[PDB]
RNA sequence: UGCUCGC
DNA sequence: ATTTTAGTATATGTGCTGCCGTTGCGAGCACGGTGTTTCGTCCTTTCCAC
DNA sequence: GTGGAAAGGACGAAACACCGTGCTCGCAACGGCAGCACATATACTAAAAT
């Protein structure tokens, strides 16, 4: 799938911002298990989400 | 492959055990599906679907 | 947009041509001036202009730190030496401004004094930029070095008489290589020493508030009448443009301007070689109306022939004696004979058959095609037609030339009937 | 202008694929060199070479 | 965001760079042991007044605000004349192997 | 340092094209300087100690130096100029005689300074500056895509 | 060793 | 004798100059191979005299 | 047409080290995980004043 992956763009995951590394660079950063990665994302849930 | 000048290799085993292992494990009829997700790769193609 | 108002006259003055200098302070705004600052002296050199102003600054003003003044004065000079002191008192009292030369030549710069209805211009002998020089710190560092040497010598209270007799260390005046000699000449120390070789000249300062300023200010003007026709400054715009912009020093290689720079005969020859088909009026328009028609006619009669009122370049002009056919390699004489036969067929009839010419001249298809394309176009169901229409005006205007070309074509026809057995 | 923009897009795709080939080749080499030791034993437990 | 200039004549080609690694501009060249502040080089090249240097850099408020740290670092040292700056530069000069 | 108006290297307005003329000029200058240095060395070695028979350069002007230098630099294609410290390779290439179009297109080729060994993907893009100057579509498909 | 190619 | 300051002592924590990688397989071709700088032995060829 | 002696040109050959002289450049191709130097911060401990 790495060869099958096209390394596309514009995939902001619905927020139209916050450029995140996805694709072969993302898989490489995951498999390398580096302590510091590029563009770290943390999803936090709220007690009062409304 | 796309039949636009691709060169492919063809090897001949020199052992009965190797020949049997190739025919059994790497048989075309026994590898109709990829181990990635089980989807069949050997199927109809252009001029066969149409 | 006419010059409605302000027709100001411009006068020139040579009284202060060699005595006018421009001093600009890049670090001092125009608001604050040095009119109230009492100056003390000005060092200057006639050659290699570099003026150093030495002025005095007040001390009792609240904008001066007397403690730091005493400190810097003790640093730059000695305790009570006063033999060569940058300051007379124990405080920083004198300030040095050093000049840097902007450009070597200042002939294109001029000072303009404006009076009611007139503007007087005066050339500038030199322009220098005055900046506050930091030279007392260098002497302070030198004095600190000599004080360090004194402290080194004073390590012991009583110093024995040193037997440091100067052994004769006279070095060889080695013959210096030309590269090393050029390096020494181009060195900064050599240039600075050469500049220092010129003796200094001391000058007093006269401020703007002094009466001498207003006295000598009148020298920028010149005695002369209001309206005087200048003897010089009378060159035409073309001459001025030539002055301020001095010069550095296929067969269609030569351009139109390079053509017009050539004699008329060469112009006609090159034009007939390039176009090979053109009327007389077009040639007169291209060469120019300033050229007489008789000269152009005599020139074209030597390199062209008359076909149906038009002019076609001669065969030998296109094909020199040493040339050959680029397609078949046949000698140029056969090409000239074939082209003469084609032109004769065109003079006899406006329509020419390619197959007949190929059969008579015994030439290949490509040579006949090249001969026809130079003077004909393909008309369907009619063969080859002459590219230009019948020009009867030139024929009516010059009957003698028509008769000359007719007898020349008669001779050419006789030669062609003798050769090709027509 | 449209042809020039289309050629720009095509060259961008070409260079993207050119980089992707080598990047995924190196990634595949690393992944296979790391994962080639594992094997499924007869006791239904996946064990390494050691 | 730094700058680089590859000055190439018929004889020598030298690429000199300028960096802002610590809010101040340092000039880096292959002939210098350590990059030196740009204000020291300004003082070494004839112009010694800091006001003239600031005027040459620019008169915009943000320009002065950005160039302030360089002036402060220059004033931290005792480099105020051309001779001192030239000596400081020469201290950062290494001989081309004897 | 404020608005990110960073200049781009791929802008061809800042690019320069060296033909065979400038390269041959630099090579001939280097070879002539080497020949002059060799002649000066031969003079320094021969004149002061040989004999009353006066030394002349004509007996030592080797004619194979410049010829061999030019031949090797043109054939092998590697240019090593110590006076300029330029070490280039692949300057000359064998003319392809596959067809007339092949040679005609190879005659107007242009190589990049990047000298492809890695995936730069920064000059390989088709910049709008190539309008009217370079062909946008003509490029070798493969590892040399965008740099030739 | 270099380089042009073939996917 | 006890609380405050000086030192030292190691550990830790942020750099900055090192070493290591950079798809695959295929097919052609051109060039150059370590040499060269000066010393000497050998062989040959041709300045005048016969 | 000939010859005894002379020079010089070419091909082995040995001392030294790929560059005539001793100089001399640019550029990093881009990350990225080890690090080792420094540096230096802080606290622990013990000597000194009250
Ligand atoms: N310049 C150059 N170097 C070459 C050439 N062939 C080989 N090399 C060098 O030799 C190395 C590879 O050697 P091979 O090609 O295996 O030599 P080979 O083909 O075994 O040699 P043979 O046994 O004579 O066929 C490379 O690192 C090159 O630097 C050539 O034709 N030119
Ligand atoms: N560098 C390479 N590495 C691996 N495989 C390659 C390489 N170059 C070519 N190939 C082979 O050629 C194939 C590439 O073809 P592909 O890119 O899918 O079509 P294409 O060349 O874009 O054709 P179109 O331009 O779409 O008509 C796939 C691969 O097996
Ligand atoms: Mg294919």
């Amino acid at each position: 799938p790495g060869t099958q992956m096209t390394l596309k763009t514009f995939h902001f995951a619905g927020v139209a911002s916050m450029n995140i590394t996805l694709g072969v660079p993302r898989i490489k950063e995951i498999i390398n298990a580096s302590k510091a990665i590029s563009t770290p994302i943390i999803t936090a849930q709220l007690d009062k989400d409304d | 492959a796309d039949f636009d000048g691709d060169e492919m290799n063809l090897h001949l085993p020199q052992t009965e055990e190797a020949k049997a292992e190739a025919l059994v494990l790497m048989g075309t009829k026994a590898n109709l599906v990829t181990p990635r997700n089980g989807e069949p790769l050997i199927a109809a193609i252009q001029d066969f679907l149409t | 947009d006419d010059p409605v108002v302000q027709e100001i006259d411009v006068y020139l003055a040579k009284s202060l041509a060699e005595k006018l200098y421009l001093f600009q302070y890049p670090v001092r705004p125009a608001s604050m001036t040095y009119d109230d600052i009492p100056h003390l002296s000005a060092k200057i050199k006639p050659k290699q202009q570099k003026v150093e102003l030495e002025m005095a600054i007040d001390t009792l003003n609240p904008n001066y730190c007397r403690s730091k003044g005493e400190q810097i004065a003790l640093n730059v000079d000695g305790a009570c030496a006063d033999e060569t002191s940058t300051y007379s008192s124990k405080l920083m009292d004198k300030q040095t401004f050093c000049s840097s030369q902007t450009t070597s030549n200042t002939s294109r710069y001029a000072a303009a004094l404006y009076r009611q209805g007139e503007l007087h211009l005066t050339p500038l002998h030199g322009i220098l930029q005055l900046r506050p020089s930091f030279s007392y710190l260098d002497k302070a560092d030198a004095k600190h070095r000599e004080r360090e040497a004194a402290n080194e010598a004073g390590d012991s209270s009583q110093d024995e008489a040193e037997d440091d007799v100067k052994q004769i260390t006279v070095r060889f005046s080695r013959p210096e290589s030309e590269q090393a000699r050029q390096r020494r000449v181009q060195s900064y120390e050599f240039l600075q020493k050469k500049h220092a070789e010129e003796p200094w000249v001391h000058l007093h300062y006269y401020g703007l508030r002094d009466s001498r300023s207003e006295h000598e200010r009148q020298y920028l003007l010149c005695p002369g009448s209001s309206g005087v026709e200048n003897t010089e400054l009378v060159k035409s715009p073309s001459e001025y443009l030539m002055m301020l912009m001095p010069p550095s020093q296929p067969s269609n290689v030569l351009s139109m301007a390079q053509l017009r720079t050539l004699p008329l005969a060469d112009q006609i020859k090159i034009l007939m070689k390039n176009v090979k088909v053109m009327p007389f009026a077009n040639l007169m328009s291209l060469l120019g109306p300033s050229i007489d028609s008789v000269a152009v006619l005599r020139g074209i009669q030597k390199v062209a022939m008359l076909v149906q009122g038009n002019w076609v370049v001669k065969s030998d002009i296109l094909y020199p004696k040493d040339s050959s056919s680029p397609h078949s390699g046949v000698p140029a004489e056969v090409l000239c004979r074939g082209r003469d036969f084609v032109m004769w067929k065109f003079t006899q009839s406006r329509w020419v058959v390619r197959k007949e010419v190929a059969t008579v001249t015994k030439l290949c298809a490509e040579d006949v095609k090249d001969f026809l394309e130079h003077m004909a176009v393909v008309r369907i169901n009619k063969g080859w037609e002459f590219i230009l229409p019948y020009d009867g005006e030139f024929i009516k205007k010059h009957p003698d030339v028509v008769q000359r070309q007719h007898m020349l074509w008669t001779g050419i026809q006789a030669k062609l009937e003798k050769v090709y057995n027509l | 202008t449209e042809f020039f923009f289309h050629t720009m897009a095509g060259r961008e795709g070409l260079v993207d694929t050119a980089v992707k080939t080598a990047e995924t080749g190196y990634m595949q080499r690393r992944l296979v060199k790391s994962l080639e030791d594992l094997c499924s034993q007869y006791d239904l437990t996946v064990r390494s070479s050691t | 965001v730094g700058a680089s200039v590859t000055s190439s004549t018929h004889e020598k080609k030298s690429r000199t760079n300028m960096a802002v690694k610590q809010g101040r501009f340092y000039l880096r060249h292959n002939t210098l042991s350590e990059d030196i502040p740009i204000v020291i080089i300004f003082k070494a090249m004839g112009v010694e007044s800091d006001q003239e240097i600031v005027q040459m850099i620019g008169t915009e408020e943000h320009v002065m605000a950005a160039f302030g740290p360089s002036l402060e670092e220059c004033q931290k040292a005792q480099i105020f004349t051309q001779m001192q700056a030239l000596k400081y530069i020469g201290n950062k000069v290494r001989r081309q192997r004897m | 340092q404020g608005d990110n108006k960073v200049d781009d290297r791929d802008y061809y307005g800042n690019k320069r094209l060296e033909l065979a003329g400038q390269l041959l000029s630099l090579l001939f200058e280097d070879l002539f300087k080497k020949f002059n240095s060799e002649m000066k060395k031969i003079a320094d070695q021969v004149i002061p100690k040989q004999r009353a028979a006066q030394f002349d350069v004509v007996k030592h002007m080797r004619q194979d130096q410049i010829t061999n230098g030019m031949v090797n630099a043109i054939s092998t294609g590697n240019w090593s100029l110590k006076r300029f410290k330029m070490d280039r390779q692949g300057v000359t290439q064998v003319l392809s005689r596959l067809s007339y179009i092949s040679a005609l297109g190879m005659m107007t080729r242009i190589s990049s300074q990047f000298e492809k060994t890695r995936k730069v993907s920064g000059p390989r893009s088709l910049q709008p500056s190539q309008w009217g100057m370079l062909c946008p579509s003509d490029t070798p498909e493969g590892e040399a895509c965008g740099l030739v």
